């Protein structure tokens, strides 16, 4: 057994219940992304307070703005920060753990120079 | 400075049986003198006076007496036809405490008068005084006094010609500490086992026989007529703010001279001990601890009682309580672990068994304390024992569970190193112990556990 | 008339005076329970159904707590999870290790709510062991295994209130409280077999089965 | 699982034929021997299954002594 | 430690990436979902050829290897079958999933 | 523990008839009168007590008689009778020794009192004497904590005890006589400090009537 | 599927196992709605029967009702 | 290897018919019947293993709460007819009686690891 998992006196099960803290699957249809484009985000808002914000959320949630009018309306700042990169480039297909390859040559290689099989580390 | 009680300011004058309990002697004390006029005055006036008094519950919880009495008078109370009940709690039972026994034995007419006056204040049709069954002779004395009061028209149809009807009866308990709990008390009055009810409903709404009722301690009721006569401001003059008046302070344990007496609230503990009881046996150097109030409250270490006042506020601030003001001192010759083990045994014996956290946790607490008494346990188990008390506290139907959890917590907090020493003594002495008190030679044989002490 | 309260953020409207567990059930919130049953009088002795109420300082029994307008209830707080674990710990400490031989196994609310809300392992290793209980004969229909009884009192409430068979009850006190008849008496009623369904555990089982 | 904690090389061909693939497999033999030696040297102490009895069965001496362990064992196997 | 935590930043990246894709092909991408390191795109059957072409041939995606195609039966849906495509980009060391739907009589365009 | 099962013996058996004596009856009428007519089941606890006075102990026959008299199902009376410890469901002797062993008594020699009693009468705390005269019991607090090592005999308290004193007390019990109704060798009058009264040293008590609220 | 009388289950004469000729005997489909299930059954040409579910009728329950004062003779002793 | 049903040292069967082996069996190779024995014990009246369905995974032996069903180390029990490979309770109990000593070696070596 391992500590602190085996402790008799300080581990409630619900503090280490990782199965029940599973990540929810996030689904985004085009209405949600429309809302993200127009109203901004929880992180960086572009919404007014009071009835204005709730009514804006409602009328995007009903169909008033389409995704394409959403994109055309979008300013340069929005398009560069929040659709493309800050330089205007598209984001690359992301990688969880990037792997930098190196080629081992010489004596530390597996086969000698002639063979058509190289050693990558 | 607080605590000098002067004999003229004393409430319970027959405490030492120096004047008699006969109705004539109580008359000499002045009891039943203005009772006509006190009844004729409005219930609103009695309630407002009791509020101005600063009196708070004496059974151990210290709720404001006036407000608790007021709850039995909602605006449309008369529309709910039927009897209204006052219940008087004389179940004592809290180990350490003897005050109500003295009140029943020495000044019964004061209790009878208090029942009348409170019943008026609560518009009650009848009273029932619930008495613990071991107080047989106390029950005889209280009955005799009640017969006297009935005879003289003090207590009956026209209470001193008031036009206010009151009947007063004695119901006897039969051996259950839990019946001191107000709802368990009501259930026992109704002819059931003393298992408490959940709240709501509260007794003022639905209580004894489903009627509006109110359950009160005998000392809060017995002082009430004196309070009404002498005025609320006077009673407020004794003790600090919100802890005002004078309480009986039974003192027991390892003092030179055990005693029972009345004193101002907010009195220092050192002064109380030295001046009433002859002091701790061996001197203030020889004091391990004090339990202020009965067994249900967490024990006080040596260095806090040197500065602590016998209030609710002061005791709560140092994480204990007044309870029933039953002081128990423990000197350096005794084992605190054994005393707490005995308290755990008491709570295991007094659980009514209704609700799982108490019904099982008290038994587990007793097993753990039996092992801690001899040292047959691992040190981390102390923390586990602490967590065990938190299983029971706050999770039960009634407050017996919290009472059972508290003394253990006081013990751990104040005397952990004592337990650690006993554990070292066992480990050196007997052997190495696993959790639960098992050891390497211990196993099950032909029905029993052999190879281990088995506390 | 119906009043309105909030449970786990949701809005629920329920008839006035109904118990909080009823509103939780109506609002689609699951609350664990043992002693509560829709057809029996409320008991509140198992303590499995605790929830937090903002007005209440300590957790309350959902099955016995009347709903009030504007009530705010949370069934998912860390205090509630802790309380569920504490209560299950106390419930299992004297329960017998009987699942392989117990007829309740696989359709047992104690097993299932241990799995859903309890600790994954116990802490009780006391060398004096567990409490044991005598078995009791109440006729040829209902076999008893009373070590398993968790004292929910469903059988007693059913036998008294619904079937009108008052011979069943609870004797003694505290740890030694026992469901039974206090002396050898059959549970004599044409409705008796229903207690087998009502017993959450294998304490009362179908004897021919 | 633990491939980030061990040191080994990856053989890559260039002709995309059966002979290059044979050489790759023969080199992978050697790299597996390397990893096996590192595991023999770095094998740590502790549990070998996740320590939650709601996922994996508890050890048998708990199963025959502890009530929660028996319940969890029963449920996991049924 | 919760195992999901190590994914958090990557999850953000996937969100950003999916936003770009949906902004670039709004005629086609009905939606997307993100679970820890797996990104799914949801499209109509008629969208399969263009989107797949994009995924294969755009410079930021470059999903050159097809990993698997299967179906999942959902009898409650009006369209029983969801068709699932998984793709790998060795260039960027990345995976992606694409879903569409079908019934027992309505075909899907082959991506051979 | 608490025994919560009844097993039929020849001496404790439902067939054995128990009826109240006429005096106990008239008393039972009087006791019932104190509760509302519909709620007279609330007299079960006193009535059972009266039974345990007339017969030595609370037998099943007594339980069933009280159950019939109050028209209750007998299981309700069984619940009551097994709940309260002062009901003795096994027959006992003439003298019931009850030693308080809670902490205030313990801190003052209840263990020594118990050793004295057990030495004089070899029986264990639960057992009764061979001559059926003494029955021991350990008990929780009896409410006499001032009177540090106290004890009960069948109804009466005996306080401030000592081992040799308890031997003499048991001897006087066993001969038939009763040495003292008073709680102890007269060292105090039941609650005051052993050094005598420190307060209430006035020959006459102050009437409350010299202090009145000016509003009566 | 409803069972077929001849093909449902019979005892094997060698070891005592339960044989069957009904290939649907263990199959059960799950649907998210009654309407989805009806649609699927129609699309497969299956003759079906809908058993409408029964639900517990709601009533108000109060703990305090266990202690209501009785004005006449008690109809029963509640015990708790 | 080949399955066996074990006894207590008294000679009483260990199997109490919990049916955990039957539930876990990935091949559905176990068929069990039980009722109350005339002495009141919970015991099997039928315990069958189809050895031609069994995949020899050992899950039954892991699942059993009383170490009743076990796999021996025996592999040499090939038969000339398939009917000989449908083990009933008598056959399995006889296997337990036959192989108990080897079973005890195996248990003494591996019980701490289960
Ligand atoms: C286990 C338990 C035992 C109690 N015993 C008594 C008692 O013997 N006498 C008493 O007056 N209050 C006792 N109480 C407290 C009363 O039930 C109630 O709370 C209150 O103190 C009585 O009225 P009061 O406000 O006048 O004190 C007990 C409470 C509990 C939880
Ligand atoms: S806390 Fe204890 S005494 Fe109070 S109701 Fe629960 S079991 Fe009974
Ligand atoms: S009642 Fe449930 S938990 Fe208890 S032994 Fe039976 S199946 Fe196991
Ligand atoms: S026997 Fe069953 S229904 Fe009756 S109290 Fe015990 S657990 Fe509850
Ligand atoms: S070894 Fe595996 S397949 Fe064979 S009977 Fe046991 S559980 Fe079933
Ligand atoms: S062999 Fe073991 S698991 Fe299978 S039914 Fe018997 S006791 Fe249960
Ligand atoms: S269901 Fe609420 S306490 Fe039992
Ligand atoms: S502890 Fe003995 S009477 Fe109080």
């Amino acid at each position: 057994s391992s500590y602190p998992t085996n402790d008799i006196a300080e581990n409630p099960y619900w503090k280490r219940d990782h199965r029940r803290a599973y990540p929810q699957t996030a689904f985004f249809d085009q209405k949600t992304v429309t809302g993200l484009l127009e109203l901004g985000s929880e992180a960086t808002p572009r919404i007014a307070d009071g009835e204005a914000g709730t009514k804006a959320l409602a009328n995007i949630a009903n169909g008033g703005v389409s995704f394409t009018q959403a994109l055309g309306k979008s300013s340069k700042d929005v398009i560069y920060g929040e659709v493309l990169t800050v330089n205007g480039l598209p984001p690359v297909a992301p990688t969880l753990a990037p792997k930098q390859w190196k080629i081992i040559e010489g004596e530390a290689a597996i086969y000698p120079k002639g063979y058509p099989c190289r050693t990558f580390h | 400075q607080y605590g000098g009680l002067k004999d003229q300011d004393r409430i319970f004058q027959n405490l030492y049986d120096n004047y008699g309990w006969d109705l004539a002697s109580a008359r000499k004390q002045g009891d039943w003198y203005k009772t006509k006029e006190l009844i004729l005055k409005g219930d609103t006036w009695i309630i407002d006076e009791i509020k101005k008094s600063g009196l708070r519950g004496r059974g151990g919880a210290g709720f404001p007496s006036g407000l608790k009495w007021s709850f039995m008078n909602p605006p449309g109370w008369e529309k709910n036809e039927g009897p209204r009940y006052l219940v008087v709690n004389a179940d004592e039972g809290e180990p350490g405490t003897c005050k109500d026994r003295e009140i029943m034995r020495k000044d019964p007419h004061k209790l009878v008068e208090g029942c009348l006056l409170a019943g008026r204040a609560m518009n009650a049709t009848a009273a029932y005084i619930y008495i613990r069954g071991e107080f047989y002779n106390e029950a005889a004395v209280l009955q005799t006094a009640i017969n006297e009061a009935y005879a003289a028209g003090l207590i009956g149809k026209d209470a001193c010609g008031s036009g206010y009807d009151f009947d007063v009866y004695i119901h006897r308990g039969m051996g259950a500490y839990v019946c001191g709990e107000e709802t368990s008390l009501i259930e026992s009055l109704e002819g059931k086992a003393g298992k408490p009810r959940l709240k709501p409903p509260f007794p003022a709404g639905v209580g004894l026989f489903g009627r509006p009722s109110t359950v009160t301690n005998v000392e809060t009721v017995a002082v009430a007529p004196t309070i009404l006569r002498r005025g609320g401001d006077w009673f407020a003059s004794f003790g600090r703010e919100r802890n005002s008046g004078t309480k009986l302070f039974c003192i027991s344990g390892n003092v030179n001279e055990p005693c029972t007496v009345e004193e101002e609230m907010s009195i220092p503990l050192r002064e109380l001990l030295e001046k009433h009881c002859g002091g701790i046996k061996g001197g203030w150097d020889n004091l391990l601890g004090v339990i202020p109030g009965g067994c249900s409250v967490p024990i006080l270490p040596k260095n806090i009682c040197e500065d602590v006042l016998m209030d609710f506020d002061a005791l709560k601030d140092v994480q204990s309580g007044l309870g029933t003001a039953a002081v128990i001192v423990i000197n350096k010759q005794q084992d605190v672990i054994r005393a707490i083990q005995r308290f755990a045994a008491f709570y295991k014996h007094e659980s009514c068994g209704q609700c799982t956290p108490c019904r099982e946790g008290t038994t587990w607490l007793l097993k753990a304390m039996d092992r801690f008494r001899t040292g047959q346990a691992k040190e981390r188990e102390i923390d586990m024992l602490y967590e065990l008390t938190k299983d029971i506290e706050g999770h039960t139907i009634c407050a017996l569970g919290d009472a059972a959890a508290w003394p253990i917590q006081g013990l751990i907090r104040n005397f952990r190193p004592e337990m650690e020493t006993r554990m070292k003594k066992f480990h050196d002495e007997v052997g190495a112990v696993s959790v639960g008190g098992w050891m390497k030679d211990a196993r099950v044989e032909k029905g029993k556990v052999v190879g281990a002490p088995l506390p | 008339a119906e009043i309105e309260l909030t449970i786990d953020g949701h809005k629920v409207s329920i008839e006035a005076g109904s118990a909080l567990i009823q509103a939780c059930e109506k609002a689609g919130v699951t609350v664990p329970r043992y002693c509560y049953h829709d057809k029996l009088a409320i008991a509140g002795n198992c303590r499995m159904c605790l929830v937090d109420v903002e007005r209440a300082p300590k957790p309350v029994a959902s099955c016995a707590y009347p709903v009030a307008p504007g009530m705010v209830v949370r069934t998912d707080t860390e205090r509630v999870k802790q309380a569920r674990e504490n209560v299950m710990e106390m419930m299992l400490q004297n329960h017998p290790l009987d699942c392989p031989v117990c007829d309740q196994g696989g359709e047992c609310d104690l097993q299932d709510q241990s799995m859903r809300y309890g600790r994954d392992r116990g802490r009780f290793t006391e060398i004096t062991g567990k409490r044991s209980t005598e078995d009791k004969n109440i006729g040829p229909l209902v076999k008893t295994s009373m070590n398993r009884c968790i004292h929910c009192t469903r059988c007693v409430r059913f036998a008294n209130d619904i079937a009108g068979a008052p011979e069943l009850g609870s004797s003694g006190r505290g740890n030694d409280m026992q469901i039974g008849t206090y002396l050898e008496k059959n549970l004599n009623t044409e409705l008796s077999g229903n207690v087998i369904d009502l017993c959450p555990v294998g304490a009362l089982t179908n004897k021919p089965y | 699982d633990a491939y980030d904690k061990v040191d080994f090389d990856v053989p890559v061909g260039m002709n995309g034929d059966c002979y290059d693939r044979y050489l790759i497999r023969m080199a992978e033999f050697r790299q597996s021997l390397r990893i096996i030696e590192q595991c023999c040297n770095d094998m740590p102490a502790g549990a070998v299954k996740v320590e939650d009895f709601k996922i994996n069965s508890p050890p048998r001496n708990l199963m025959k002594e502890d009530m929660e362990a028996l319940i969890h064992h029963f449920l996991l196997y049924t | 430690v919760n195992p999901a935590d190590r994914y958090l930043q990557h999850v953000s990246d996937l969100h950003q990436y999916a936003k770009y894709i949906m902004a670039a092909l709004p005629k086609y991408i009905q939606g997307f979902s993100v679970w820890k390191d797996e990104l799914t795109l949801h499209v109509a059957p008629s969208a399969v050829i263009p989107v797949t072409t994009f995924l294969r041939d755009n410079t930021s995606t470059q999903y050159k290897s097809i990993i698997d195609i299967t179906a999942v039966d959902y009898p409650s849906r009006e369209n029983r079958f969801e068709v699932v495509y998984n793709f790998l980009s060795v260039r960027h060391n990345s995976r992606i999933r694409l879903k569409t739907y079908a019934t027992e009589v309505t075909p899907v365009p082959s991506i051979t | 523990h608490i025994v919560s099962v009844h097993r039929n013996t020849e001496n404790n058996n439902p067939s054995i008839p128990f009826e109240f004596s006429p005096e106990n009856m008239k008393r039972a009428e009087e006791v019932i009168a104190k509760y509302p007519p519909q709620y007279k089941k609330a007299a079960v606890m006193p009535l059972l007590d009266i039974g345990q006075r007339q017969l030595g102990y609370t037998s099943i026959s007594v339980m069933n008689y009280v159950a019939k008299l109050l028209e209750m199902p007998p299981m309700r009376v069984y619940e009551v009778a097994t709940f309260y410890t002062m009901y003795n469901r096994t027959p006992m002797g003439r003298y019931h020794l009850q030693i308080c062993t809670t902490t205030p008594c313990q801190l003052c020699g209840s263990d020594g009192i118990m050793e004295a009693v057990q030495n004089t009468l070899n029986i264990k705390p639960g057992e009764t004497t061979k001559d059926n005269l003494f029955t021991l019991s350990e008990v929780e607090c009896l409410g006499a904590c001032v009177n540090a090592p106290m004890m009960a005999i069948n109804d009466d308290y005996y306080e401030d005890l000592t081992p040799e004193g308890t031997v003499k007390l048991l001897e006087d019990c066993k001969a038939g006589k009763m040495p003292t109704p008073g709680p102890e060798n007269h060292v105090r009058r039941d609650c005051e400090p052993a050094s005598g009264q420190k307060v209430l040293l006035s020959k006459e008590p102050h009437n409350v009537a010299d202090f009145l609220q000016e509003g009566i | 599927w409803d069972i077929v009388d001849v093909a449902n289950r019979w005892e094997n004469d060698l070891i005592g196992w339960q044989s069957s000729g009904d290939y649907m005997q263990a199959t059960q489909m799950k649907f998210t709605s009654k309407e989805s299930a009806i649609k699927f059954a129609n699309k497969q040409g299956w003759d079906f029967y809908i058993q409408e579910p029964h639900h517990r009728k709601f009533r108000v329950k109060q703990y305090a009702n266990n202690f209501v004062h009785s004005y006449g003779k008690l109809k029963h002793i509640r015990t708790k | 290897g080949e399955h066996a049903l074990r006894r207590y040292p008294s000679g009483e069967e260990r199997c109490i018919a919990c049916k955990l082996c039957e539930a876990i069996c990935p091949a559905l190779a176990i068929t069990i019947d039980a009722e109350e024995r005339i002495d009141g014990s919970r015991r099997t009246t039928k315990y069958d293993i189809d050895m031609t369905k069994c995949i020899y995974c050992g899950y039954c032996q892991e699942s059993c709460p009383v170490d009743a069903i076990v796999e021996t180390p025996n592999v040499e029990y090939a038969t000339e007819t398939r009917e000989e490979l449908l083990y009933n309770k008598e056959k399995l109990l006889a296997n337990g009686d036959k192989w108990e000593l080897e079973l005890q070696y195996a248990l003494d070596a591996d019980a701490p690891y289960r």
